[PDB]
This record gives structure tokens, sequence and C-alpha cells, in this order.
RNA sequence: UAGUGGUGCUAGCAUGCUGGUCACUGUUCUGGGCGCACGCGCGCUACACUGACGGAGCCAGCGAGUCUAACCUUGGCCGAGAGGUCUUGGUAAUCUUGUGAAACUCCGUCGUGCUGGGGAUAGAGCAUUGUAAUUAUUGCUCUUCAACGAGGAAUUCCUAGUAAGCGCAAGUCAUCAGCUUGCGUUGAUUACGUCCCUGCCCUGUAC
């Protein structure tokens, strides 16, 4: 039908699912614009995957995400991971491995956690 | 001794002339160096800031930060 | 287009509650200024004159975002921690008598209506009204 | 530059951050310099970050925590007492207000003032028990740890039963310690340790 | 104009405090009772006590000692359904610890356990 | 006055609790004149000590 | 018995966006008892501004439930509250239940005063379980406002999603925990060593 992908992110129990499709640069979380993410201090923590690559990259795609459980902080890390993984997944299919690795270079230069979960888990006792 | 809790006319004059002398002002700054209670300082800042005598640089309920400008 | 989802939560509430007080149709129980709103609270609401309208606006927004609600769920939402003196704290629900009258008052002016599957749902006129306030709130910036 | 319009319009000031990362989108790490070569390998200030809330894990290797940026280290040491454990967001806000104040009392890039306070505070001589005490040298890493500990304690005990908030007191310690100002608690503590060690060597 | 100290119901109250809290110096005047009285008097709750004039301390004094006439819901009162006469009262000033320090003595006169246990402990 | 020296070898744990490490350290101002000192905190090669006394050496 | 997207119907906004309503991944009865000059020990709550109070924001996981009859309870109505009343779903990945939890975040009041910190002790009244609440099970409302200024000698637990903060569920159970176990949320500092102290395990002469 239309070029589209789904990707997910994790943190602890929060589970963010993201969809990407061709369209017009918009980013919504639970239907709200991402500029309203809360608390305020952690908002810039979500701008990271935008500023670190550059806003031009997003102009042709629609991002919407739903975050489900977890807690107020852990859910924030889930969505930023879901965004970054979603972005490379789209490029991998609809442009080239050149741009794909260019994206991966930028992300992993700043923070490995943008692509891979830390696998920490509670003590079994 | 106890800080003042109602604004005498003499202190009002004192406030307006002296406050532009200070690089940095805050609720604590007023209450420390002028003998007024904190319940005055919160009101006085809103007054002087709207009067334009001091320049806000950040505001956050529990903290507020005003400067000579 | 604009939706209520597009506006900051407390910013929208302050705008709409102030407007709703001017309309004057929202009718007060009259026992207002005695009730604590929760058995866990100490001292009544401090904004003695305005607090009823501000709560009324909050309820409308919350229902707008959801399929339907009832009185029991609202009592949970607005609950809090009760000190229990020397004992550890515990969760306690807020007053029911307040919230039930708020629903009935909002229904009188047609924002909200009783729904099948129980509880209340937003009216199409509720949608039409709340969207208009949202547009003003953005443009008033 | 260009405004790069989007259907969810990002604010102008957020777009302007795209070209250089700044702490709290406010201060740059460029031209921050460490005055003492002995500490350069330990006072991590070289990687830029937007906000001092990194999730990274540093327990697994005993020197690895030296890679954590200094600003993150300060926020942790505020989270100290039992009534404050876990409340990192409370601490982050405190730091944000603290730097602003230092940007007005004095005018330097305040992150430089923090670095000066750290490097000037860390003790360079100490003692151990043998009983009696013998003088010993202290390794550069521990010089950094002692600096951070003394600073937060000096602020905390001034803000108890206070009229000045935490940020009002912590900002003053940092300024007093970037100067040679013996008025500061942390500097007073440094002096006694070294003069005691001198007597026992 | 401003008065630093005032006297009513044979209690002293300093002007420098919010009116609602200042009144709680009087025995029997809790914070909630004080708060609601001020509302019915429609004084400015944010004024400090030393700001008020004589005709404004009156009315307040009147409402405190005649609360039921102002349709206070009765359950607000501390002496509901009195034992001698089924009226409701609120007890103020030195009259507190005159009904108290009496009901126990009435229990002593009837040789009830609770009265005996109290006076035995003394 | 203070003198910088570079850690060239670490010798081992010392003191009754193992709380002190003995180290071999080379003067940074001029090479050689190597000296052995007692270091309180955790330390590695290429670390720089600040020898506030120079004409003194640790027991061994 | 789960989720996403499309398709049909449909509401609001604007000329697409957010919502409601096919495909994929011996026996027995009545009443009482189980009190406190003091010594020892495991706990709970605090001494405030990194706070108290008011309004607004808004996020989990592990449990548990009735035909034996009566468990967990949604929605409507009454009342300041505790609580009451009329209907309903679930023998359960299907319903309670997104168990909308607390800490937390934001906007105001308070201003360093045993103060709006702290809530013991005590007075009046209204309810709920039970055959029965007096020496008093628990809940609600008003009033009374004690010691306590971070605590001598001694002494306990602990190396990462761990300590500590915060709350929930089960257990017992007519009612009744400040207890026990389990679960989730927020989340540090300091080692990565030694035989100094304590304790354990190996291989003859001043004792």
């Amino acid at each position: 039908a239309v070029p589209s992908v789904q990707t997910f992110g994790k943190k602890k129990s929060a589970t963010a699912v993201a969809h990407v499709k061709a369209g017009k640069g918009l980013i919504k979380v639970n239907g709200s614009p991402i500029t309203l993410v809360e608390p305020e201090i952690l908002r810039f923590k979500v701008y990271e995957p935008l500023l670190l690559v550059g806003l031009d990259k997003f102009s042709n795609i629609d991002i919407r995400v739903r975050v489900t459980g977890g807690g107020h902080v852990s859910q924030v890390y889930a969505i930023r991971q879901a965004i970054a993984k979603g972005l490379v997944a789209y490029h991998q299919k609809y442009v080239d491995e050149q741009s794909k690795n260019e994206l991966k270079k930028a992300f992993t230069s700043y923070d490995r956690t943008l692509l891979i979960a830390d696998s920490r888990r509670p003590e079994p006792k | 001794a106890q800080h003042a809790v109602i604004l005498d006319q003499e202190k009002y004059d004192r406030i307006l002339k002296e406050v532009p002398t200070y690089r940095y002002v805050s609720v604590s700054v007023l209450v420390d160096r002028l003998k007024i209670g904190g319940s005055l300082a919160r009101i006085a800042l809103r007054h002087l800031e709207k009067e334009g005598i001091i320049k806000p640089i950040s505001k956050h309920s529990k903290q507020a930060i005003y400067t000579r400008a | 287009g604009v939706s209520v989802r597009d506006v900051a939560a407390q910013d929208f509430i302050n705008a709409y509650a102030s407007f709703l007080q001017r309309q004057g149709k929202l009718e007060v129980p009259g026992y207002v200024d005695i009730v604590k709103t929760s058995s866990g609270n100490e001292m009544p609401p401090q904004d003695a004159e305005g607090w009823f309208y501000k709560r009324a606006a909050s309820v409308a927004r919350h229902i707008y975002m959801r399929k339907q609600v009832g009185v029991g769920k609202l009592n949970k939402l607005y609950g809090g921690a009760k000190s229990r003196g020397v004992r550890p704290y515990k969760h306690i629900d807020a007053s029911g008598s307040i919230n039930r009258k708020v629903l009935q008052a909002l229904e009188k002016i047609g924002i909200v209506e009783i729904s099948p599957k129980g509880g209340r749902r937003i009216s199409e006129n509720g949608q039409r009204d709340l969207d208009r306030i949202a547009a003003q709130t953005l443009e008033e910036d | 530059f260009t405004p790069v319009v989007l259907a969810t319009p990002i604010p102008e000031e957020v777009q302007q951050a795209q070209t250089e990362i700044k702490l709290f989108n406010k201060w740059s790490f460029e031209e921050v310099e460490v005055k003492d070569a002995s500490l350069v390998d330990y006072v991590q200030v070289r990687q830029p970050i937007f906000v001092a809330h990194t999730a990274g894990r540093y327990a697994n290797k005993r020197f690895r925590k030296a890679q954590c940026p200094i600003i993150e280290r300060l926020t942790n040491s505020l989270m100290m007492n039992g009534r404050n454990n876990g409340k990192k967001l409370k601490a982050v806000r405190i730091i944000k207000h603290t730097l602003d104040i230092i940007n007005v009392l004095t005018d330097q890039n305040p992150i430089q003032v923090v670095v000066d306070a750290i490097t000037n505070t860390g003790p360079r001589e100490d003692t151990t028990r043998v009983a009696r005490r013998q003088a010993v040298d202290v390794s550069p890493l521990r010089r950094v740890n002692q600096a951070i500990a003394l600073l937060t304690i000096g602020a905390r005990e001034a803000a108890f039963r206070n009229i000045k908030t935490i940020a009002e007191t912590l900002a003053e310690e940092l300024i007093n310690a970037a100067k040679g100002s013996s008025t500061s608690y942390a500097i007073k503590k440094k002096d006694e340790l070294e003069r005691v060690a001198k007597s026992n060597r | 104009s401003f008065q630093h100290i005032l006297r009513l119901l044979n209690t002293n109250v300093d002007g420098n405090i919010k009116i609602v809290y200042a009144l709680t110096t009087i025995k029997g005047v809790g914070r909630r009772y004080s708060n609601l009285v001020c509302k019915k008097a429609d004084v400015d709750l944010h004024k400090r006590a030393g700001e008020l004039t004589q005709e404004e301390l009156e009315r307040i004094v009147q409402i405190m000692q005649n609360p039921t006439h102002y349709k206070i819901p009765a359950w607000f009162l501390n002496r509901q359904n009195d034992i001698t006469d089924g009226k409701d009262y609120h007890t103020l000033a030195n009259n507190v610890e005159s009904k108290l320090r009496d009901d126990l003595e009435r229990l002593k006169k009837i040789r009830a356990h609770r009265g005996i246990r109290h006076f035995w402990g003394l | 006055p203070v003198t910088l020296a570079k850690v060239i070898k670490v010798l081992g744990r010392t003191g009754s609790r193992g709380g002190v490490t003995q180290v071999r350290v080379e003067f940074l101002e001029d090479t050689s004149r190597t000296i052995v000192r007692n270091v309180k905190g955790p330390v590695r090669e290429n670390d720089i000590l600040v020898l506030m006394e120079s004409e003194r050496e640790a027991r061994r």
C-alpha cells in the first residue's frame, strides 16, 4: 500500500511501539504533539534523536508512538529508543545501507542506548 | 527582634532607591539585607518586575532569579 | 485543525474555567466553602470562590479524552494519601457528593450526557464547544 | 540556518540548538580547560551532553566511573540523605538554578568555575593510622572524590534551618572555592588535613 | 492606626499574624472553626489581625458565640446534644475546662469506673 | 614546592589492612631520579602524583 | 479470551487531524483473665524550607474472587464524611482491572517564630462487624496541643537495578496489625583489598 514500518523499544517495563510512514513531518505521542512531553526536564532527552541527526531527515515521514506501561521516567527512555530504531529501519528498506550506516554512526557516537537495551533485570530472589 | 510585615512608607522609599544597586536579588536577598518578612518579598518582586526596575532571568515558584538590568 | 490534545493541560484548564465562570449557567451546590472534598484532606480548598468551576473544567476534559467514566472512577483519581497520625500513610478516595453534582451540573448545560454501557460520554456539542476554546487558547498566545 | 518547517512546528530556539550541543541548551563545553595536568585524565568534561541525567552504568569496572562527566557526579552527591534518596529530578533542578546564579555573581562561563573549585579543593597529602599516624600520598582519583564530598556537605549544612535555598548556598561555596577564599567550609577542611600530615611525616 | 496587640474574650492576640491563625489562641477555636467564622463575617482572610477596626472584631465575636443562627451545620460544633438539655453548644474561653473538669467529677459522684480510675491515678 | 611524578611501576599492597599501595614513580620534571612512595587511593601507571615532599622515601 | 492496520458507518476542527462503532504479528453452663515502680530487645512516627498545606498534571507488577449459595464488585440514586440503597459482570488472558497507587512534576499560600513542625493524652456526637463492644473492634466530625533542637558509652545490615526512599497484593480473618512473605516505582556514595580486630579451617623445647 504505502511505505511503512513498525519498531519497538524497551527500558524496564515500558514498551513503546512506533509506526513510520511517508507523509509530512509530524511527531505525535498518544496523539499529542511531542513538544508537550512531560516532565519538562526530561523533554530535551527526547529531542536528542532529532537534533543529533538534523530535522531535514524527518520532513517526509510521519511518526506516531504509544508507550503503554512502566513509570514516568522509564517510559521516556523507551520512546526515544523506539524513534531512533524506527528511523534506521525506514532507511534500510527505502534508501540504502550507506545512509543507514550514516545514521547508525551518529547515534552510536553519542549513546549506545539509542539502539540496544541495557538488559538490566531485577534480582531473581 | 522580628522583621516587619507591613510596609511603612519610609521602607517603600528605601526599597525603590536601593534595589537597583544589587547585581542579584531574590526572596532571600531581600529578607536578609532588608528587615521584611518573606510574605512581603514575594509581592515586592512582582511589583518591581512589572514596574520594570529589575530584569527576570528565570522563575520557578520555589526559586526566582532577578538581576540589576 | 486543533484539538484539546494540542494544548498544555493546566494552560487549557485555567482558560476554560475562567470562561465558564463568566457564563454563569454552572450552578453551585451552595454548601461550598464547608466541604473538604476529601476525608484525607485537612483544611478546605484555599481558592474558596473559584475552585468549583476549575474542577468542573477538569472533569469535562478528562471525559473528552476517554470513552466513558463514572462517579467511582473519579473518586479514585482525585484521591490522595491520608496521614493516619502515627501510623503509615494509605490511599483514600475523595468525596463523592462533590463529583456527582459536577456531572449533573455539566449535563444541564449539554456538554455531557449519560451513555449506554453506563456512565457519561461527551456530547457532540461538548466537542464543538471545547474545540473552540482550544483554538482561542493557541491564538491568544 | 533555515527554519525547516514541520507539521508539528518545533520552536525556533530548539532548532537553533541543532548546530552545537549545549548543557541545558545554554552553555558550551568548548574552551573549558583544566588548570592542573595531573587531573586532566580524571575531570571528564570533554563529551557534550544536553542534560545531566545519563542512564549509564559505571559499577562494573573500578576505574570506569572516571569516564562519567563531572556535572553528573555533582547531581548524585546531592541525592544523599535518607529523606532524599532516589529523588534525582529534585537534584537536577537544583543544579540548573545553581549555574544560573553563578552566571550573574561573577560573569565567567559557570562550568569553568565548577572545575576550578574541584581542582583547588582535592587534598594532596593525608595520614593513616600505624597507635600513631604516618603521612602518605593520595592518588589523583581520590583527590576528585574528596572534592565532591566536601563541597556538597558544606552546602547541605549551611542550608539546614536556612533562610537561603540550597541553590543559594551551593552557588556561594563554588564561588568561594574558585577563589582562594578561606571563608569556605571545603577549604578550611583541606588545610587541617595537610598540616596534620606535615607534622606526622 | 495599626494595633500591635489586642484583647478579646480575656485572651490576648498579636496583630502581626494572619487573622485566621491569630484567633486560634482562644481555647476552643480550632483552625477550621476559625476559618469558617471569618468567611461568614466576610472579612478579608489575607489581612493581618492588626489591620481590623472595632466594628470588625465585633460581628466576629458575635458569630463565635451564637453559631447556630448563621446556619452552621451543627455537626461542626463540639458540644452536640448536651446531656442535661438536648441543645447544641460550642464551648469557648475559660468555659472550656469548666465543663471539662466537671463531667469527670459528675462521674466520680456516680462511682463509675472511669471517674474512679482517673482520681485514683491522682 | 610541589613536584610532579609519573607512575612507572606499582609494587603491591602494604599496611596492616592492605589500605596502602607502594609504587615506583619517575620524576616528570627530569627523568630518572626514581623514588618509591606510599599512595593512599586507587592508582595506576601513568597517574601523576604531587610530591609535596621530595627528599624522603618509603620504608621497605 | 491478544495487538496493529485497512475496510463499512459516524462526531468535531479545517478545507487533511483527533475520536466512537477484513487481514496480519470425668460432662457441661454463667461471669472474669490472658493488669505495670522497672530492666533488656525487634519496630512505627518526628525534630521542618531538599519543607507543610491547597489546586492541577498522571504512570506499574506479583496476587485474589460465588450456585454449598452469597465472594470480588461496575453503573444509577442519597449524605460533610464514615456509610446506605436499586440494578449488573465474573467459577475468570473474557468481569472487578488500564487494580487512573504513593513518592513525583507544575502553579499558589506560609517565612524561620516549638511556627501553619509534630499529634501523644483527653471531651462531645454519628455509623459499621458481632450473641455481646463497659476496662471500649474499627471508621467519620469538632475541640484539647505534651516530649522532641539530629541524640553519651556501646552496636546492626550492605558491593548494582543492590542499599535506601515509596506503595500495593496475599497470609491470619465475623470484625480487628505499626506483623510476615512477595511485587513493582524512583535510584546513589564508597572498595574490587587485607589478616589489624573477631571467628573458622589446614601442617612439642619457659610453659
